């Protein structure tokens, strides 16, 4: 069944599950041609597959070469996502394979379902949550690895850095979604907030700065203020 | 021309034969239906005046034996039986005709409706969907469930239609996931036509039988099967030309014959809007499309 705010803590139990977000799989710029018509140029993309309990991120880089000579690319993108998620599951030892996959967009259900027919005990689920995983390319290290790739490539990260040494999955995921929500609503301010202090650095093996606990509070408050401000601006409230 | 006599009519019942039907009053002297056209299957069906639930009836073919109806007061329904004593049966038939207690199958000679609804339906195939091999006729009612319905209870009473499922290993070749799901031609032509049904006439025959069970008994699983078998064809980019044209004819007469007031449950809105307007075969069903628009424009 569909994930929503009622069955929300289920994300942090001990059943392995993965979110799959396909919003950045097929990415284009739109430009004008010499004759004045419109054309698109694809750039590299990525599937965002994340275990919300452990933070393991399976960033599957989608290289522009996959679109060569193909039609109905936005539709193909959904099937290529499902193909790649299935292959990821097959690559994982049995005990690591998820029990559920939650797609952040319903249009992924039939593609994933068809690709996963060999895994009938893996439930494919939609969600009513409005998760901000499209902002994943606002994380500099993720955008960078995607944009530099010269071939299909899977890059693994822990999206939580080392937070779980000190906080729970639940809290880790809420921080992640707050950060990504802010980066989505106003990237420039969000990034400003994360880096204003040159003395707080990002470890080479992390994605986010090494804030102390007290500094995470101030950070989390600054992101909340960012997000509320942008709402009033959007709607005039 | 053949006859199906009735021992009696002890309870008030609406009797149907093919697309015709008659009200018969409690212990009214009614003793059968005559002039039944040899050459097609037929269905005699019942709806008691007291229980407008459970429409039931019997598929049969007169060439396959002498059949009669008798009311069973223990089981409380009109039962079809076979008389093996051929002499004893022309005896009963001729006496009831002489006494003129039989209705005549009322076929307008201009009318090919029943032929058109049953072109491809064979008794032999019917008795594989409704397995009860000690009888030459087949019982169906409003409440019988399908094999596919059961998978998601009593198998002696199941409609063993061919299971169609668009999201199954059967339907989808490994490596052709996207292709085979968007274009079911593989599933139709290789799996279903060449594999299971062997030819399109058996396919069309199950399709028509499914429709007629839906129409005559409001059997909801039959309706599911009819829609699935249409959708399978309309969602295939590659369909023999002869099948498309015949399909348009089949559906035309099915839509034409449906009671106007039943369109809401017997007609799946999504399937028909996909087949007529979005599918690969949107343009291959001109007659089916013209009659749907002029008769049920609301559903579309």
């Amino acid at each position: 069944g569909a994930m929503n705010s009622s069955n929300y803590a289920e994300l942090f139990n001990n059943d392995i599950k993965l979110f799959v977000d396909d919003t950045n799989v097929y990415r284009v710029t739109v430009h004008k041609t010499f004759e004045g018509n419109v054309a698109t140029k694809a750039i590299n993309g990525c599937i965002f597959t994340l275990n919300p309990k452990t933070g393991h991120l399976f960033l599957k880089i989608i290289h522009t070469s996959v679109w060569a000579g193909q039609k109905r690319l936005s539709q193909l993108a959904k099937w290529k996502t499902a193909e790649e998620v299935s292959a990821l599951v097959r690559s994982l030892p049995k005990e690591e394979q998820p029990k559920q996959i939650i797609v952040t967009r319903k249009a992924m259900l039939d593609p994933l379902e068809v690709h996963m027919l060999d895994f009938p005990n893996i439930a494919i689920r939609p969600t009513e949550l409005r998760l901000p995983f499209s902002a994943a390319m606002s994380i500099d290290k993720l955008s960078d690895v995607v944009m530099k790739a010269t071939e299909p490539q899977m890059v693994l990260f822990n999206i939580y850095d080392d937070w779980l040494d000190r906080i729970s999955s639940y809290t880790a995921f809420s921080r992640l979604t707050l950060l990504l929500r802010a980066l989505k609503t106003n990237e420039e301010s969000a990034k400003m907030i994360l880096l204003s202090d040159p003395t707080i650095t990002i470890k080479s093996y992390h994605l986010w700065p090494s804030f102390t606990d007290e500094q995470w509070i101030t950070i989390e408050s600054q992101m909340r203020d960012l997000i509320l401000t942008e709402y009033g601006r959007k709607y005039n409230v | 021309m053949n006859t199906v006599p009735f021992t009696s009519a002890p309870i008030e019942v609406t009797i149907g034969i093919d697309q015709y039907s008659f009200n018969v009053k409690e212990n009214q002297p009614f003793h059968g239906i005559k002039d039944i056209p040899i050459g097609h299957v037929h269905v005699i069906h019942f709806q008691h005046a007291d229980n407008s639930s459970m429409r039931y009836g019997y598929w049969f073919d007169c060439r396959m034996g002498n059949f009669y109806i008798q009311y069973d007061p223990k089981d409380g329904l009109y039962k079809m039986m076979e008389e093996r004593d051929g002499a004893k049966f022309e005896n009963i038939v001729h006496n009831f005709k002489e006494r003129q207690m039989m209705v005549s199958y009322p076929k307008i000679d201009e009318d090919d409706t029943w032929y058109n609804l049953t072109e491809f339906v064979q008794m032999d195939k019917i008795r594989k969907i409704v397995r009860k091999d000690e009888n030459q006729f087949s019982y169906v009612d409003s409440s019988m469930t399908t094999v596919q319905e059961n998978e998601l209870s009593d198998p002696a009473h199941s409609l063993n239609y061919t299971v169609i499922n668009f999201k199954s290993r059967e339907a989808i070749r490994p490596g052709h996931e996207m292709e085979d799901f968007l274009d079911k031609s593989y599933y139709l032509n290789t799996v279903m036509l060449q594999g299971i049904f062997k030819n399109s006439s058996n396919y069309f025959g199950e399709l028509q039988f499914a429709f007629l069970n839906a129409m005559f008994f409001g059997n909801y699983g039959s309706s599911l099967q009819w829609h699935a078998m249409i959708e399978l064809i309309c969602s295939s980019a590659t369909v023999p030309k002869h099948m498309l044209d015949k399909l348009d004819e089949i559906l035309y007469y099915q839509i034409k014959t449906l009671p106007e007031q039943y369109s809401d449950i017997l007609l799946n809105e999504r399937v028909w809007n996909i087949c007529l307007y979005s599918s690969f075969q949107k343009n291959s069903l001109h007659n089916t499309e013209k009659i749907m628009e002029n008769k049920y424009p609301e559903l579309l």
